[PDB]
C-alpha cells in the first residue's frame, strides 16, 4: 500500500510528481493523507467530491489489437486468435493464454492454430475476458455472455492503468484519502502515466477549498 | 546516495591527503562509508534508505505502552494486526520517538528516510574529522598526548588509538542529541 | 608529522632544457605533483635587492621540504619546488637531495636550496 | 549572506592563515557554515534584528510570574492580550530582565537594542576562534583536556575532546546566555 | 494555509511584499495576524472593513480567447470551439475538455473538431461554466440556464486570481484577519501579481486607524 | 564613540603591532569594540555620561526596600511616582549602594559619573590587556605556564589557558565589580 | 504603535530631533513618556494643553492639482479630471481610482477619458472626498453634498501629513502623551517633515512648566 | 548538457559567442545561468520571454532536395526518389534508406530505382517523414495522411538546426533557462550556425531589463 | 549591473569620467553609491533630485532613416521600406526584420521587395515599433492605433542611448542611487556618449549638497 | 567634505593657505576643527561671529555677459540671447540651454537663433533664474516674476565662488565651524579665489579671541 504525504501549503517544506512503481497484473492500494493541508483550515473535512484523470506520458502502442465477441447463453462461442497480430516482419506465431489470466466463468482450449473455444460456465449471463499472448505482446479478448433475449452492451476495453470507479473513501476524522490502483495485464514495462487527483475540502459553513496532485505511475516489470 | 552528501574532493582536500596513492578510492569510500553507519547511530537520523519491518509487539503496560525497536517515518500509519483483532487498526507516531500508546500480536511499520539532502554542516564536520583519523591513524602504536610515545612503568594510558572520541565527531555531534 | 603542520601549497616541477636557435640556451619547468608541504629554514638567507639569494656554495641546502611519498616519482636531481603565497612574493627552490623519512616511506623529506623570492619569476607551465 | 557577517579576510588575518595558506577557500567557508551552527544553537539567539515578537505564554508560579522569550527593552511597555482580558495591558519590564507579574494569553514587544544590530562582536570572538581551531586540528592529532579531577576510572585519557570548549569559545559565548 | 504576521510600525522590524506562491486550481486560506500591530493601540480592534484589490506586475496575455452563451432550462445547447483560438503560427488543434475542470451540473460531448455538446442537468438553472485547453493554452467557456422565463444576465469571467466575495472575517478576540485567494485554471505560470490590503482599527471611541500591505502572488506551476 | 576614549594609537602601541600589517584597522576595530562590551556587561555600567534611568519598583520585605539595578548617584534626589501616591516623593541615596526605604510603583534617577572624561584607567587597563591577548593568541593551541606546550600524559591543564581571561584582565576590571553581601 | 522617552533636561542624557518612518495611506499611533522630565517637578503632572506644528523641511511640490466640487442631496453629480493634470511633456494619462482610497458615502464610475459619475448614498448630507491616480500622481477630489437647501462651505483640503484635531490625551497619573499620526494618501515618498511638540506640565499654584521636543517624520514607502 | 554562465555585465571579466558542438541526429539539451546578471537585480528575476533567433555563417548548400506527398487515411501512398537529385555530373544513384531515421507510423520498401511504398499504419491520420539518403547526400520527404474528408495543410520542413517551439522554461528560483537544441540529421558537417538568446529579466515592480547573448553551434560530425 | 564609488571631495583619492560598456539591444542597470560623499555630511542623506544629460562626442550618422505611420484600431495598416536607404552609392536592399526586435502587438509580413504588413493585435490602441535592418544598417518605424475616434500624438523616436522617464530611486538609509541605462538597437558599435549626473544630498535643516559626475557610454558591439 | 586643522599658534607646527579643489555646479561642505588652537584657551570655546571675504587671484574675465528680465505672475515673458555674446572674431553662435541648470520653477523652449520663451510657473510670484551656453562660455539669465501689484526689486546675480549667507554653525562643545561653499556654473576652469576667515573665540568671562586663517579655492573640471 501506498501512502502519501501532501504538500501544506504553507510556504516551505527530482521531477515534479512524485513516483509510483506498479507491476503489470497487481492491483494496490493508495492513501492519501491530507491532514497537513486541512487541518489547519479549520472545518468539516474532506467531502466525497475527488476527481481523477490518467495520461499518457511514454505509451509505446500495443503491436497485438484486443477483440470483441458476443454468445447468448448456454451456447459454445468460437473465435480466431491470428488476425488480432498485425505482423510488420516475417516470424511464427505462438499463441499462448496466461493461466494467471485466464477466463473466470469459462473455460478456453487453445487450438493449434489461432484458434479456440470458449464454453460458458452454464447458468452464467454477463461479461467475460482473457488475455492472450501472441508471441510476447499481451492483448485482452471481451466476451459478452446475453440472457438469450436481445444483445448485451459494449464494455471500454480496460486500459493499461486504470482506477476503479467506486472503490474511494474519505476519512474526515483524520483526513485520510483511499482509492484503488489497477494495472492491466497489458501494460508494457518501462511507460510512465500521470495521475492527477483533485480534491476538494469544505470550511464550517459548505464553501470549498481545492488541492492539485499529480504522480507518475511507472509500469516496471520485476515489481 | 552518499556521493552527492560528500564528495571524496571534500575528503582529499580537508585529510590533507591527494599526493599519495596508499590511499585509494575503493579504501577511501570504505572509510567514508563507515563514518556515516556511525554518524547515524549515534545521533539517530536515519541515513538507511527504508528497510520496511514486520516484528511482533508486546504490550508491556497497564498505560498501554507500545515500544518499537526502529523508529517510524513520522506520518504514516503503524498499523497492528493478529492477538485478537479481527481489523486492523492504524497510528500515527510522534515524530523523533519511538513510544506508542494503545495468535499474537503484530505490527508493520516503515523505516529509514527518503529525501537527499538535509544534512548539517555539524555532521560532515564530524564526519570528516573521523575519516581524517582513521586514514593516519591504525590500530599499532598506541599513542599518547600531542600524538607522542611513552614509557610510564606502570601501565599505559589506555583508549587513545580509538577513533571518534579521541577526535572530534563524539563532541561534534552531542548538538543534536537530547534528554 | 602533525598533518596539520604540512600548511605551505607547493608544485613540484622538473626542468626541462634546450638551446635557443639565437644561440643562447632555455630553460622551462613543467609542473608535475601539486600538493601540500610543510617547509622550516635550517640556514639565513642574504636577499640582495631583486630577491635573488647571495648564497656562496650552492651546495649547502637552506630549506627541508617534506611532503607525501610517492613511490612512483623519482625526484631527480633536476626537480625544481615552486611556493606560492597569498601575500608575500612567490618562491622558487632547487632540490638538493631527497631523504625518506625513516625509510617508512610514509613522508619525502626534500632538502633544496632557495634561488630567489621575487614578484617577476616565471611561473610553472 | 554569511560572508557579509564575517568577511572572509578577517576570518584569515585572526587564525594567521595568510601569506601561509592552510586549508583552501571552500574549506574555509565550510568551517565558517559550521560555526555558525554551533554558536546560535549553543546561544539560542537567532538572526535578525530588533524584532518584534508574539508568542503566548503561561502563568506557572501560581502568584503569577511571567518569563519571556527575550528581554524587552528598557521603557518600551510590552502589551497583553487575548485570554480573559478586557483590553490589552500595560506593562513596562524590568530593565534588562524577562520576568514579570500582574482564549489563550499571548503578549508581544520589542526585543534586542533600538539601534543597529550586527551581531553583538563579541559572539563572534569564539566563533572566530572556533574556525581557528578547526583549521589545526583536523582529526588526528589527540589533545584532550580534563574536566573531571579523579580519573576516567580505567586507563581512559581523561576527556573533554570537543573543541568549541578547548578553544576559549564556550566562554566567549557565555556572557549572552541565561543561567536561569 | 499561509500565516503571515504584520511589521507592526514601531520604527523597528529582498522586494517590499511578502511572497505568496499559488498554483493553477488551488484555492488556499490566508491568515493576517495584525496582533502585533493593534494589540498597542487599546481600543476595540479590528473591524470588517477590509479592502482587496488585485493588480498584475506581469501578466503574459492570453493565447485563446473566452466566450459566453446562454440557454433556456431543459434545452441542450450547442456551440463550437474552434473561433476563439487565433493562431499566428500553422498548428493543429487538439481540443480537450480536461476533467478537473469540467462542468458541474450538466455533461459535455467534445466534437471532432472544436463542436461541443453542453446537455444541462434536469430541473435546474443558474451559472455553469467548464474549462477548454486548445493547444496546452486554458481558457474558459461559461454558460447560463434560463428558468425559461426572461432571460439571465452575463456573469463577469472570473480572473486568474482574485479573493472571493464573502468570505473574510475578523476575530477582534485575537486580531487575525481571514481571506480566500482563489486562483482560476487559466493562471499563466511565470506570471506575477500584486494584492494590496488595508485593514482599518478603532479606538475605544470609534475612530480609525488604517493600515497598508501589500502581497505579490507569483504564479507557479506544480505547487 | 570609542574614538575618543581608546585611540588605535594607543592599542597599536601596548601591544607593539604598530608594524603588523596583518592586523588591519577594521580587525582591531572588531577586538575594540568587542571587548569595550565583554568586559562592560561583566561589570554592569554604562559608558556614556550621566544617564537618565526610569524602572518600575517591587518592595520585598515586611519593613519595606527597595533595590534598584543602577547605584544612582551621589546626593542627588530619586524620585518615586505612580503606585498610590498623592505626591511624587523623593529620597537620598547613599552613596555607592543602591538600597533605599520608605498602577506600578516607579522610580527614577541618573546613574553615570559626572564628566565625558570618562571611565578611569582601571578599565581601559582591563581592556588592553584583553585585546593583546586577543591578537597574538588566537584560539588553536593549549598552552600552559610562561606559554609553554607541555603533554602530561593525561588530560591536559589547558581548562582556560586556550583562549579565556587569562590576562590580568578579567580580574583587574573585577577590582570595580562589586561583591553582594 | 511608536514610543518615545523625552530627554529629562538633567545637563545629562544624527541629526536633532528623533525620526518616525511613516507610509502614504497609514494612521498610526505615537506614545511620549515625559516621566523623566515631569516627575522631579512635583505638581500637578501633564495638562491638555499641547500644542503641535508641522512644516516641510523637503516638499519636492506636487504635480496634480487639487479640485473642488458641490451637489445637492440625492442628485446625481458629474466632473471631470484632465483639467487637474498641467502636463510639462507630452504623454497619455492614465487615469484610475484606487479602490483603497475611493469614496466613502458615493460611487463613482470612471470613464475612460477624465470623466467620473459620483452618484450619492441616498439620504446622505456631508463632505466625501477621492483620492485618484494621474499617471502615477496622487491628489484629491473633495465632493460636498447639500441638504437641498441652501449650500455647503468648503473643507481644507487635508494635506501630507497631519495631526487630527482631537484625539489626543495625557494621563496625569503616568505622565504620558498620547496623539494620532495620519498621512494622506498623496504624500510622495522621500519627503520629510517636522513635528515640533510643546508639552506643558503645571505646578502646584498653577504655573507653568513648558517643554519643547522635534520629530523628523520622513515619508517613506513601503513601509 | 550544455552548461554556460553568462557574462555578468560589469565591465570586468577567442571571437564572441561561446561554441557548441553538435552532431547531426541528436537533440541536446542548454542550460543558461543567469545568476551572475540576475542576482544583483535584486527583484521578480527571469520570465517566461525568450526569443531565439538562427542564422547560417557557413552553409555548404545541400545537393539533394526535398519533397512533399499527399495522401487520405488507409490507402497507400506512392512515390519517387529519382527526381530528387540533380546532379550535375555522371554517376549512379545508390538509394537508401537509413534504418535510423525511418518513418514513425508506417512503413517504407525502397524499390529498385528510387521507388518506395508508403503503407501507413492503419486508423492514423497526420504527418510522416522519413530521411533517404541519395548518394552519401540526405534529404528528407514529407507526407501527411489525411482524416478522408478534405485535406490537411502542409508542415514547414524541419530545417538544419532549430529551437523547438515549446520546450522552454525558467525558475526564477534560481536564474536558469533550460532550452533544448535539435538538430537535423541533414546538417552538413562542417557547417556553423548562429543562436542569439534574448532573456527578460523583471524588476521589483514589473519593468523590465533585456540582455543578449550569441551562440556559434558547429556542426561536428562524430562528437 | 554596474556598481560605481564617488569620488569624496576630500582633495585626495586616463579621462576624468568612469567608462561604461554597453551592447545595443540590452537594457541595464546602474547603482551610484554615494556613501564615499553623503555619510560625512551626517543629515537626511540623497533626494529624488536627480537630474541626468545625453550628450554624444562620437556619433557616426545614420545611414538609414526612420520613419512615422498612422491607422485606426483593428484597420490593417501598410507601408514601404525603400524611401527610407537613402543610398550614395550603388547596391541591392536586402530588406530584413530581426525577430528579436520585432513589434509587440501585432505582426508584420515582410514582403519582397520593400513591403510590410502590420496587421495590428485585435482589441489594442497604442504605439508600436519595430527595428527593421535595411542592408546591415538598422532604424526603426513606429506606428500608432487610434481608438478609432480621433487621433493619438506622435512618439518621440528613441534615442541612441537614453535613461527611462521614471526607474530611479535612491535609498536614503543606504546613499545608493538606482537608475536604468537602456540603449537602442540602432546604436552604432564604435561610438561614445557622455552621461553627467548632477545628485543632491540635503543636510539636516534641508538645505542642499550638491554633486555632479560623468561617465562615457561607449557602444560596443558583443557587450 | 573637507577637513583642515587650523595652526595651533605655538610658534611651532608650499604657499602661505591650504587647498580646496572644486568643480563648477557643486555645492560642497567643509568643516575646519579650531580644536588646537582653543582648547588651551579654556573657556566658552567659540561663537557665531565668523566673518569671510573672498577676492580673485586669477578671473579670466566672462566672454558672455549676464542679463536681467522682469514680468508679472501668469504672463509669458520672451526675451533675446544674442546681445549678451559681443564676439571679437567672426563664427556662429550655438545657443543652448543645459537641463543640468535649467531653471526651477518655470519652463523654456530655446528658439532657433537666440530665442527663448520663459512661461512661469502658475500661481507662483519670485525669482527664477537658468545658465545659458553660447558657444562654450556660460552665463546666467535672471528673471523675477511679481504678484500682479507693483514690481519686484533686483537679485545680485550670484557670483562664482560664494559662501551661502547663513549656513555657517559652530559646535562649542567641540570646537568645530562648518560652513557651505558653493561654486557657480560660470566659474571658468583654472581660475584661483581666496577665502578668508575670521573666527572668534572667547574666554570664560566675554572677551574676545580673534583668528585668522585663508583657503585657495582652485576652480578645476573633472573634479
Amino acid at each position: 500500500m501506498y501512502f502519501f504525504s501532501v504538500d501544506p501549503r504553507n510556504g516551505a517544506s527530482s521531477c515534479c510528481c512524485e513516483s509510483i512503481s506498479a507491476r503489470p497484473g497487481e492491483v494496490n492500494g493508495v492513501m492519501v493523507s491530507y491532514a497537513a493541508w486541512s487541518a489547519p483550515l479549520r472545518g468539516h473535512g474532506l467531502t466525497n467530491k475527488t476527481t481523477f484523470e490518467i495520461d499518457g506520458v511514454s505509451v509505446t502502442p500495443p503491436k497485438v489489437s484486443n477483440a470483441f465477441g458476443r454468445t447468448k447463453v448456454g451456447v459454445v462461442f468460437e473465435g480466431t486468435l491470428s488476425d488480432l497480430f498485425p505482423n510488420p516482419e516475417g516470424e511464427q506465431v505462438e499463441y499462448e493464454i496466461s493461466e494467471l489470466n485466464g477466463p473466470s466463468n469459462g473455460v478456453v482450449e487453445l487450438g493449434a492454430n489461432g484458434a479456440f473455444t470458449y464454453t460458458p460456465g452454464a447458468l452464467f449471463t454477463g461479461v467475460d475476458r482473457f488475455w492472450f499472448s501472441i508471441n510476447g505482446n499481451i492483448g485482452e479478448y471481451v466476451i459478452s455472455v446475453d440472457p438469450t433475449t436481445s444483445e448485451l452492451p459494449q464494455p471500454p476495453f480496460t486500459t493499461p492503468v486504470y482506477v476503479p470507479a467506486a472503490r474511494r473513501s474519505v476519512d474526515p476524522r483524520t483526513h485520510v484519502l483511499k482509492f484503488v490502483l489497477g494495472v492491466s495485464p497489458a501494460a508494457i514495462p518501462g511507460d510512465v502515466y500521470r495521475l492527477t487527483v483533485r480534491q476538494v475540502a469544505i470550511d464550517c459553513d459548505g464553501n470549498e477549498f481545492v488541492h492539485i496532485s499529480c504522480y507518475d505511475i511507472s509500469i516496471g516489470s520485476c515489481g | 546516495n552518499l556521493d552527492t552528501l560528500l564528495p571524496l574532493q571534500t575528503i582529499r582536500e580537508h585529510a590533507k591527503c591527494d599526493d599519495n596513492p596508499r590511499v585509494t578510492d575503493d579504501l577511501l569510500k570504505l572509510y567514508r562509508e563507515a563514518a556515516f553507519e556511525a554518524a547515524e547511530l549515534y545521533t539517530g537520523l536515519s541515513f538507511t534508505p527504508e528497510k520496511t519491518i514486520v516484528e511482533p509487539i508486546r504490550l508491556k503496560g497497564r498505560r498501554g505502552k507500545i515500544i518499537l525497536s526502529a523508529t517510524p517515518i513520522a506520518g504514516r500509519p503503524v498499523v497492528f494486526y493478529g492477538g485478537g483483532l479481527g481489523s486492523p487498526l492504524e497510528l500515527i507516531p510522534r515524530p523523533g520517538s519511538n513510544v506508542l500508546f494503545f495468535s499474537q500480536l503484530m505490527a508493520t511499520y516503515v523505516t529509514g528516510r527518503r529525501c537527499e539532502n538535509s544534512v548539517p554542516a555539524g555532521i560532515i564536520i564530524g564526519i570528516l574529522k573521523l575519516i581524517a583519523w582513521n586514514i593516519n591513524n591504525p590500530g599499532d602504536e598506541v599513542m599518547s598526548v600531542r600524538n607522542t610515545l611513552n614509557a610510564n612503568a606502570q601501565g599505559l594510558i589506555g583508549g587513545t588509538n580509538n577513533g571518534a572520541v579521541i577526535s572530534g565527531a563524539q563532541d561534534e555531534w552531542f548538538r543534536y542529541r537530547r534528554v | 608529522m602533525r598533518t596539520a603542520d604540512r600548511k605551505h601549497r607547493v608544485i613540484v616541477c622538473s626542468q626541462q632544457s634546450d638551446v635557443d636557435d639565437e644561440g643562447r640556451l632555455l630553460i622551462t619547468r613543467a609542473g608535475v605533483i601539486q600538493g601540500w608541504a610543510a617547509i622550516a629554514p635550517v640556514k639565513a638567507i642574504r636577499f640582495s635587492q631583486d630577491g635573488v639569494s647571495m648564497q656562496k656554495d650552492t651546495m649547502q641546502p637552506t630549506h627541508d621540504i617534506t611532503m607525501n611519498y610517492n613511490p612512483d616519482v623519482n625526484v631527480s636531481v633536476s626537480a625544481w619546488v615552486y611556493e606560492h603565497r597569498l601575500k608575500s612574493p612567490p618562491r622558487w627552490f632547487k632540490v638538493l637531495s631527497v631523504v625518506n623519512v625513516d625509510e617508512c616511506s610514509r613522508y619525502m623529506k626534500i632538502r633544496c636550496r632557495l634561488v630567489e623570492t621575487s614578484d617577476d619569476v616565471t611561473p610553472p607551465v
